[PDB]
Formats: structure tokens, C-alpha cells, sequence
């Protein structure tokens, strides 16, 4: 019953910025995990960033490190990718996730384990 | 790093996770005291088992991997320069739970581990002997009197040795998780319907 909305997807110019927005309706609690994945061309889901709502700890790709910030609004139930210096490479789409255990999901589990809760996905096309 | 090991290596149950494995055990637990098929073999065993396992796990519950002492255990040290080790400490698992088990002893869960959770698992007599590799990962849920977790894993093991050849016998009850095995020797296996799952970090308790 949870749901994840996406937003802030689209065209860039390599080196440029963009900032990934995700609602999630229907949580009953606070202590929960959000996160981004990305489906580059011919690869597989991959985690990016995850963060938990409570701690805030937060897990990095090691390609998007000092590049990605991954942030959140208590209030809103709503996660942010604030993505700086894209590359080319960083093309693909990009897939809310969530879930309801905040220590497993901030860790950005691989997709053999999962997520509880997945968004529909935004392209992200860097030129 | 050696002298930097921990107590033991494992995966440790999240907080929440932790909590519904350990509900679940507590469910069987009562179930089982209350099945006649289990209050007949008293004898080969009103008995409270939550009161009898009543040395709780005091921390999460977990799966260990391996037991270190800090590096004074055998083969500490090569378990944990593995890159596999290295790499995964610290990261997120999805285990599955495919049975409960009651002895004398201990309590515990049946953990099946995946081919790719087998390279966590640390490279024997005739306890483990013609089984697969990894057969001992459980997660105990609780000990008797003067029992010490470590026999968890041997118990398991011996009932694993039964179900080999079928010798788990014809089932004793039909429960809504699963069926229910009477193993002999104060011995009872819950085979799950269908596998919990469990969420864990593979990490380290330093004590």
C-alpha cells in the first residue's frame, strides 16, 4: 500500500546538475529507509544511494561519492538525490525504492535481496 | 589485524527483523509445549518451554559464520583476509529460514544458505560429515540451563543427520506454518511451508 512518486529526471549536459526527488504515500511510521538505484544501458539495477530516516546514515556508490548527496524531509516523507558533476556514465534510470526496515534498506541492498517498495523509474540522460 | 578480530563474525538480525524471528520462536515454542504429540515424550524430553529456554540471546540474534576469539581460534586469521569477507562486512542479507528446531538443549532456526552466502561460510568429524557444505547455520533462539550457544549448532547437525534418510519419519501434525517431525531423543522439527525471510548485516561482535 506504500507508494513512491518520482521526480527531476530528464536531459543534462555532462558536468552538469540535477536534483531526483521521491514521495513516499502510506508509511505508518517514521523509521524507514529510502533509496535510489540506477538501470544503466545493458546493465543490471544497481544501488546508488540509500539513507535512513532516523540515524540519516547513509551508503554510496563508490562511482557517485563526493558527487551524490542523498537527503531527506522528516516532515515530507520525501527522499532527494542532489547529483553534481554528471558524466555521461551516470545516464540511466533512476528508481525510487524503499523500506519499511530502516537498518537493512539503508544499505542499499543488491537487488538478489530487494527492496520492499519500488518507484517506476526516471531516465536520467547525460549528454 | 589479527589481534583487531572479532569474537565471532556472523549475520546479525536487524533490530526489527531480530524481533520478528524472535516472536515466531516464541510462537513455536508454546505451540509445541501444547501439542500432545510433544506433552506424550515428556519422558524422552506442565513443561513452560519459554521458561525453560529462559537464557535469552542477550544481544540480536544472529547466524555466525566464524568463531574467532580475536584471532586465538584456528583459522581465524584465513577467514578473515578473504576478499569475500572484506567486501561484504558490513552489507545487507536477506536470509531464509526453512525449519524450527527443539532438543533437549537448544532451540534454534534452519538457515539455508544461498551458493553466494556459502562464500561467508569458513572453509570435520562425522557430526558434519555427508552433509552439504554450510549445514550447520542456524540462529539459536534460546539454550537450557547451563547450555552455551555453541551446542546449538551440534544439535541441529544431528537432526540434519536424521532427515537425510528420511528417518524424520511420518509427520505428527499439520500446523498452518508447516508440518511437525518427531525426531526421537526429545528431538522436533517444524518444516516451514514456505521459507522466512530474514534481514541481516554480515559484521562482527567483539563481545
Amino acid at each position: 500500500e506504500v507508494q513512491l512518486e518520482e521526480s527531476g529526471g530528464g536531459l543534462v549536459q555532462a558536468g552538469g546538475s540535477l536534483t531526483l526527488s521521491c514521495a513516499a504515500s502510506g508509511f505508518t511510521f517514521d523509521d524507514y529507509a529510502m533509496g535510489w538505484y540506477r538501470q544503466a544501458p545493458g546493465k543490471e539495477r544497481v544501488g546508488v544511494s540509500c539513507i535512513s530516516r532516523t540515524d540519516g546514515y547513509t551508503y554510496y556508490l563508490d562511482s557517485v561519492k563526493g558527487r551524490f548527496t542523498i537527503s531527506t524531509d522528516h516532515a515530507k516523507h520525501t527522499v532527494y538525490l542532489q547529483m553534481n558533476n554528471l558524466k555521461p556514465d551516470d545516464t540511466g534510470l533512476y528508481y525510487c525504492a524503499a523500506d519499511a526496515d530502516p537498518e537493512y534498506g539503508s544499505r542499499c541492498p543488491d537487488p538478489y535481496y530487494g527492496m520492499d517498495y519500488w518507484g517506476k523509474g526516471i531516465l536520467v540522460t547525460v549528454s | 589485524e589479527k589481534d583487531f578480530l572479532p569474537l565471532y563474525f556472523g549475520w546479525f538480525l536487524t533490530k526489527k527483523s531480530s524481533e520478528t524471528l524472535r516472536k515466531a520462536g516464541q510462537v513455536f515454542l508454546e505451540e509445541l509445549g501444547n501439542h500432545k504429540a510433544f506433552k506424550k515424550e515428556l519422558r524422552h524430553f506442565k513443561l513452560e518451554l519459554v521458561s525453560y529456554f529462559g537464557k535469552r540471546p542477550p544481544g540480536v540474534l544472529h547466524c555466525t559464520t566464524k568463531f574467532c576469539d580475536y584471532g586465538k581460534a584456528a583459522g581465524a586469521e584465513e577467514y578473515a583476509q578473504q576478499e569475500v569477507v572484506k567486501r561484504s562486512y558490513g552489507k545487507a542479507f536477506k536470509l531464509s529460514i526453512s525449519a524450527l528446531f527443539v532438543t533437549p538443549k537448544t532451540a534454534g532456526a534452519q538457515v539455508v544458505l544461498t551458493d553466494q552466502e556459502l562464500q561467508l561460510w569458513p572453509s570435520k568429524p562425522s557430526a558434519s560429515e555427508g552433509l552439504p557444505p554450510g549445514s550447520r547455520a542456524h540462529v539459536t533462539l534460546g539454550c537450557a540451563a547451563d547450555v552455551q550457544p555453541v551446542q546449538t549448532g551440534l544439535d541441529l547437525l544431528d537432526i540434519l543427520q536424521q532427515v537425510k534418510g528420511g528417518s524424520q519419519g511420518e509427520a505428527v501434525g499439520e500446523l498452518p506454518r508447516g508440518k511437525l517431525y518427531s525426531l526421537g531423543k526429545g528431538r522436533w522439527m517444524l518444516s516451514l511451508t514456505k521459507k522466512m525471510e530474514v534481514k541481516a548485516i554480515f559484521t562482527g561482535y567483539y563481545g
